């Protein structure tokens, strides 16, 4: 089935840089699917990061991680990565990537699949 | 950039009634590009229906999206059990996108 | 055989610049004597890959009409300039036909094309609705829908802009740096002479 696992919980300590993935499964990112990366905290609103094209390799951010993230892509193995730096104690979230169905022709509108979360904590 | 402000804050029907959502935006105003989710306690959102016309695959046909301008809206036929959970509104067209603030369904 | 007339195949062998991917230029060649001894002579040749005829017995063969075709590509892809194969240069920017005459000249520009400050003018195809036809060419930059629902405007979700630009620069290793390539086309006795040299003695 159609389906994104991420990587494992993690802790880290203010200042460092912290670097995330998340993988397909019997899924291939091919060259027209997007993906977008989420932030949430425990029961609040929902805060948005960034998207990436595979295909073009064209990114966007949002004015307030203009500064100190980083989305990459690799169609190789069908991986896609953030890349955190100057972590701060007020940071303990959980991050998402999210992806629609989507093959070589032509595929959706709508951010279908979500992966399953990783907690990311600060102190 | 933009806003969606969401209503009403807290909606309690009995199980059977159809109940509705709404959210508006105050910046330039775009259609298709609407989605609505809901989260499940502890566990990470769905797609329910995008685009005000074509719902995710495997959503049954109680859910129903409209809206045009400023003002979109959720409708629901009828609360079985498991409907209790929050809802989210997204769009895309603008500048970096906004999600919603979230309204919670009660019993 | 005197001979004077000369083919201008230099003019196509030394430009100070070739065409992109996705604009390859043609060049007619008429009414002059042709002379590969100059051309296959030369030294760097990678991969000068003959088909309908033999890469010797040109001199002795007169043509009907000579067509050249030029432009730059990776290294990795330079497979794909035969005929019969099938990839994303293979079918959205250019391909050959199945009943080929004429035949191909790849060789290595690392030292010319690529720039250390970085060259952000050679363009490819990324995206298109279907397989084109041989030796068909376009240049429309209509932005590229892949969503059901229409686009118009400015880029955004499911609304791609269908070409991207080369990265060539020295430190990329062996199959990363530029290939210039050169196909010529001909037909072959079905038309009264225009473009043949003389037969040596």
């Amino acid at each position: 089935q159609m389906q994104l696992v991420q990587s494992g919980p993690e802790v880290k300590k203010p200042g460092t840089s912290v670097k995330v993935s998340c993988k397909a499964s019997g899924f291939t990112f091919t060259d027209v699917s997007s993906l977008q990366w989420v932030r949430q905290a425990r029961g609040q609103r929902l805060e948005w990061i960034g998207w990436t094209v595979v295909g073009t390799g064209n990114t966007n951010y949002a004015p307030r991680f203009q500064e100190r993230v980083t989305i990459t892509t690799d169609k190789s193995t069908s991986t896609a990565y953030m890349e955190l730096s100057s972590l701060r104690s007020e940071d303990t979230a959980v991050y998402y990537c999210a992806a629609p169905f989507c093959s070589e022709t032509s595929c959706s509108d709508g951010f279908d699949l979500w992966g399953q979360g990783t907690k990311v904590t600060v102190s | 950039e933009i806003v969606l402000t969401q209503s009403p804050g807290t909606l309690s029907l009995s199980p059977g009634d159809r109940a509705t959502l709404s959210c508006r935006a105050s910046q330039s105003v775009r259609i298709s590009y609407l989605a609505w989710y809901q989260q499940k306690p502890g566990q990470a959102p769905r797609l329910l229906i995008s685009g005000s016309s074509s719902r995710a695959t495997g959503i049954p046909d109680r859910f129903s999206a409209s809206g045009s301008g400023t003002d979109f809206t959720l409708t629901i036929s009828r609360l079985e059990p498991e409907d209790f959970a929050v809802y989210y509104c997204q769009q895309y067209a603008n500048s970096p996108w906004t999600f919603g603030q979230g309204t919670k369904v009660e019993v | 055989p005197n001979i004077t007339n000369l083919c201008p195949f230099d003019e196509v062998f030394n430009a100070t610049r070739f065409a992109s991917v996705y604009a390859w230029n043609r060049k007619r060649i008429s009414n002059c004597v042709a002379d590969y001894s100059v051309l296959y002579n030369l030294a760097p040749f990678f991969t000068f890959k003959c088909y309908g005829v033999s890469p010797t017995k040109l001199n002795d063969l007169c043509f009907t009409n000579v067509y050249a075709d030029s432009f730059v590509i990776r290294g990795d892809e330079v497979r794909q300039i035969a005929p019969g194969q099938t990839g994303k240069i293979a079918d959205y920017n250019y391909k050959l036909p199945d009943d080929f005459t004429g035949c191909v000249i790849a060789w290595n520009s690392n030292n010319l094309d690529s720039k250390v400050g970085g060259n952000y003018n050679y363009l490819y195809r990324l995206f298109r609705k279907s397989n084109l036809k041989p030796f068909e060419r376009d240049i429309s930059t209509e932005i590229y829908q892949a969503g059901n629902k229409p686009c118009n405007g400015v880029a955004g979700f499911n609304c791609y802009f269908p070409l991207r630009s080369y990265s060539f620069r020295p430190t990329y290793g062996v199959g990363h740096q530029p290939y210039r390539v050169v196909v010529l086309s001909f037909e072959l006795l079905h038309a009264p002479a225009t473009v043949c040299g003389p037969k040596k003695s």
